[PDB]
């Protein structure tokens, strides 16, 4: 009912968008006037839909035209876009070696089993018998999936997504202890199989997330 | 032949190479296809034929003690060098599993010759060259402040 | 690439307001309280 | 057979892997019969029965029940001295004073 | 372990508690197998439960 | 009427990155176990305080230099844990040996005067501390 | 919650960036009049 | 008392001209109500540590800082306009794509955290 | 409950201490660095 009287409300303000549309053109005879015409021309047409629902979130940029302020704000932006975008092209292009180098350390070593007894994909079939929380006293019957990691580094977009995440420091030392466990090419996980493997890490997490995005601030305060 | 060095012909001829390159280094995946592989260890000992050549070709038509003062031929030519030494290595009975990846990363660097002729990045680079002697003692700092913390808490926490 | 973007775009946007605002504030940022500075000429008025 | 299990109670084996080792004793006390005799001796730089036996049992239903409760009570603390522990063990298997 | 005539065993987790505790016997049976003809003897166990 | 200067003065920061080593590579068993890995570093720590101690005495000559009083400090207390402990929470007193690494900052003034930098820049982010401290305090009490 | 980490977190920061980056800029035009740049300046231009 | 004693002193008609002494009418108001209420009842029993910055924040070295700021806020009020905008769009695009996925217990997507209203 | 946890001292001195000092090694080499970049670019475009 709510979006039934939501949809009225639409009808009435898209009139008045209308004729103020042809009212100004009727006087007029820059590409800030075209978006005016197409966030009213949405809404017509939509008179596949979900896509043209979607597209009129273009409403609240339409002030952007009517206010001097506002529009003196959202310039500033794009003026200081181009500028950082020095900084952009090299913390793009080092995220991509190190996404390479990712992919060539772990290129699918981060593979596992549902029950930790099984190290190959053979095995990993069928049913197993798990033990919740540890009791070997209230047994569940469980299915074994040979599956592999959400944030894997098997190709170099999947390595740059996850290495997106660890430079955003978000969820990093789970990725990080599931790569020092990473045993071989197709086979489960050792407990700490290498340690040492922490070095690419924490040179990437030096390099870029702390360097990389501290000059970029220090050269927008400049 | 200095005529076809400082050319327009052959920096934008460099650049097409350096990017097949990049090309066959960020093309493997897990379980790629038998197919790649063969392109991509051809595409290597041919492409590592032209880089070499061109090494060749810029190492004697200018200067040989000149091009030492420029870091940047020493560093390209110390990777020309380790590529040129893994392909017999590869090739004879020195399998190296784990140094046959290893490598892939030290030959993935010649992606910088396209960021020789900048002006606007090399200008900020000589200069946080310069302040290396502060740079890496802010980080000496660092890692002692690391280490004693970490020293502390294997005492507590161990 | 919903997420990706937000989470770009936000940060960039909020870093312009933080170095904005702090473009406002050199003057007290770096007032040099030593020398000289309009505390002194609130004391003096407040003192006349 | 005559076995004569030997339990690592030292200081590492605290945590999660002395549950696995309380489990495991447990577990493996079920694979014997009243033809199997059985005892359950823990070092931690001294080596010293488990529990009142001292010696080899027939390890049926009554003794395995005593074993196990005692092995659910055992601590880790200490450090691990295996040419005591192994010597206390071997000392045990020579014994013939009762029925094997 | 074999420097004993024993085995070597893996524990990690609670899954390989059951299947590790009893191949023991694997080992036991080696003298048993080797005598031939003269352990094919008929035993008869306790009595237990169907 | 010792005299010192440069004969041992890298000699003694040598063997301050010693020690630190040895501190290392000692592993914190739990529940007070141990292996011979940590029986030989006792021994080694015995002999690398007795060479703090045998340099406290040449240069006492100082005694109120905050570094020289840290320096003391740190060897006095290792002096006092070992007796107390062969004369036996005793084991969590040995805390003051960590502070060792840190005396390597007085050694090369080069890198000590960037870490008197940087605490000379914390002076003027008291303020910001201050107000922190009483935004904790105001929000703890309404919740 | 979120008056909190507004306030707490963003705010804060805010101010700590900035009164950070006005003792960097403090101690940079300090150091300018001992001529830190000039040295700079000068092996920079006797390079090309 | 201390209210009492001031504004006898202090000609209210000139009393109310200061900003520190008006916001604290409140909580003496607020605490003065809420005793007779001890036997909708922690709206002013809630502001009675509101007193602490009445007067811990008189030393000029923390208070020409958060002033220097706040006046700056104001300043740039159309700078916060675009994260308003950049969160108001993003929100309502969530909405349409995210906003039909169920909400479980042990997912990210649960009773608190979901597309499915605006706020 | 009982004395332990006043060993949460540990993880606050840690992260406020570790996070002060990030602040002035690597946004502090970012002002002091590239702050004169853009000194060097002004200075090389009024000499070219
Ligand atoms: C029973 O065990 C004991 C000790 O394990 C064996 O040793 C003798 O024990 C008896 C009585 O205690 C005494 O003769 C001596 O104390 C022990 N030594 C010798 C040389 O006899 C003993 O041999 C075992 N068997 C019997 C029948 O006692
Ligand atoms: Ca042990």
């Amino acid at each position: 009912f709510r979006n039934t009287i939501l949809g009225y409300f639409d009808y009435a303000f898209t009139a008045i968008f209308t004729v103020e549309i042809l009212l100004k053109m009727t006087t007029f005879g820059n590409y800030f006037n075209l978006l005016d015409m197409l966030v009213v021309g949405v809404s017509l047409v939509s008179f596949v839909v979900k896509i043209l629902r979607v597209l009129r979130v273009l409403r609240p940029l339409r002030a952007i035209n009517r206010a001097k302020g506002l529009k003196h704000v959202v310039q500033c932006v794009f003026v200081a876009i181009r500028t950082i975008g020095n900084i952009m092209i090299v913390t793009t292009l080092l995220q991509f070696m190190f996404a390479c180098i990712g992919v060539q350390l772990f290129k699918g070593k981060f593979y596992r089993c549902t029950d930790e007894a099984k190290s190959n994909p053979e095995e990993c079939r069928g049913l197993f018998i798990l033990y919740k929380d540890g009791d070997v006293d209230s047994p569940v019957v469980r299915e074994r999936i040979w599956q592999n990691s959400d944030f894997n580094f098997d190709n170099v977009l999947s390595a740059m997504m996850a290495l997106f995440t660890v430079s955003t420091f978000e969820g990093w030392p789970a990725l990080l202890y599931k790569a020092i466990d990473s045993n071989g090419e197709n086979i489960g996980p050792i407990y700490n199989h290498r340690v040492e493997i922490s070095i690419f890490f924490i040179i990437y997490i030096i390099i870029v997330a702390f360097f990389m995005m501290n000059i970029f601030v220090g050269f927008v305060i400049v | 032949c200095r005529a076809a060095v400082k050319s327009v012909t052959f920096y934008w001829l460099v650049i097409v190479l350096v990017f097949l390159n990049t090309l066959t280094i960020s093309s493997e995946h897990y379980n790629q296809p038998d197919w790649l592989t063969q392109i991509q260890d051809i595409a290597n000992k041919v492409l590592l034929a032209l880089f070499t050549c061109e090494m060749l070709v810029k190492m004697y038509s200018l200067g040989l003690q000149a091009y030492f003062v420029s870091l940047f031929n020493r560093f390209d030519c110390f990777v020309v060098c380790g590529g040129i030494t893994e392909t017999i290595l590869v090739e004879l009975e020195i399998m190296s599993p784990l140094g046959i990846s290893v490598f892939r990363c030290v030959r993935l660097l010649r992606i910088f010759k396209v960021t020789r002729h900048w002006t606007s990045l090399s200008n900020l680079v000589a200069s946080l060259l310069n302040s290396m002697k502060s740079i890496a003692s802010l980080l000496l700092l660092l890692f002692l402040f690391i280490i004693i913390f970490s020293l502390l808490g294997m005492q507590l926490f161990g | 690439v919903y997420f990706i973007s937000f989470y770009m775009l936000c940060a960039f946007l909020i870093i312009n307001l933080f170095v904005a605002v702090i473009m406002d504030n050199f003057d007290y940022l770096t007032r040099d309280w030593s020398i000289l500075g309009p505390h002194h000429l609130d004391e003096f008025k407040r003192i006349w | 057979k005559d076995m004569l299990i030997l339990v690592d109670v030292s200081g590492s084996v605290s945590g999660l892997t002395l549950k696995l080792i309380r489990t495991s004793v447990s577990e493996m006390l079920e694979t014997l019969s009243d033809d199997d005799f059985v005892n359950v001796a823990s070092f931690n730089s001294n080596a010293q029965d488990v529990s009142c036996f001292q010696h080899l049992v027939q390890a049926n239903v009554r003794n395995k029940k005593v074993l196990k409760d005692a092995v659910n009570n055992i601590t880790a603390k200490g450090i691990t001295d295996y040419k005591k522990g192994f010597s206390f063990a071997f000392e045990q298997l020579l014994n013939y004073n009762v029925s094997r | 372990a074999c420097e004993n005539k024993g085995y070597y065993y893996e524990i990690p987790s609670i899954g390989a508690i059951r299947i590790n505790t009893q191949e023991y016997l694997d080992v036991l049976g080696r003298p048993m197998v080797l005598a031939g003809d003269k352990a094919k003897q008929v035993q008869w166990t306790n009595v237990y439960l169907d | 009427s010792i005299v010192e200067w440069k004969p041992f003065d890298i000699f003694i920061l040598l063997a301050i990155f010693a020690n630190c080593v040895a501190l290392a590579i000692y592993i914190p068993f739990p529940e007070d176990d141990s292996n011979s890995t940590n029986h030989n570093l006792e021994k080694v720590e015995y002999a690398f305080l007795i060479i703090f101690t045998v340099e406290t005495f040449l240069k006492i000559i100082y005694v109120r230099n905050g570094w020289n009083l840290l320096d003391f400090v740190i060897v006095i207390v290792g002096l006092f844990s070992v007796i107390l402990e062969q004369l036996t929470d005793v084991k969590a007193l040995r805390a003051f040996r960590v502070l060792r690494p840190l005396r390597l900052v007085s050694g090369v003034p080069s890198l000590q005067v960037v870490l008197n930098s940087i605490i000379k820049a914390m002076v003027p982010l008291l303020h910001i501390a201050l107000l922190v401290l009483f935004v904790i305090i105001i929000y703890a009490i309404i919740g | 919650f979120v008056s909190l980490v507004i306030f707490g977190s963003f705010f804060v920061l805010n101010l700590v960036l900035g009164v950070l980056s006005g003792e960097f800029s403090k101690e940079r035009e300090k150091a300018k009049a001992r001529g830190d740049f000039q040295k700079l300046r000068e092996k920079q231009q006797l390079e090309e | 008392v201390e209210m009492v004693l001031k504004v006898i002193a202090f000609k209210p008609k000139g009393y109310f001209s200061d900003a520190w002494n008006t916001f604290d009418s409140l909580i003496v108001i607020g605490s003065i109500i809420d005793v007779a209420l001890s036997e909708s009842i922690t709206f002013f029993r809630l502001f009675r540590v509101m007193r602490l910055v009445k007067l811990l924040s008189r030393g000029e070295g923390i208070r020409t800082l958060l002033w220097t700021f706040i006046k700056s806020f104001q300043a740039l009020p159309y700078v916060a306009l675009l994260i308003a905008m950049l969160f108001f769009i993003y929100a309502v695009i969530g909405m349409q794509m995210f906003g039909k996925v169920a909400m479980r217990d042990n997912n990210q997507i649960n009773r608190n955290n979901n597309f499915q209203t605006f706020p | 409950s009982s004395s332990g946890m006043i060993v949460c001292i540990y993880f606050i001195i840690l992260f406020i201490c570790g996070n002060y000092i990030l602040l002035n090694v690597f946004l502090a080499i970012a002002v002091d660095n590239l702050a004169d970049a853009e000194s060097l670019n002004t200075a090389q475009k009024e000499e070219a």
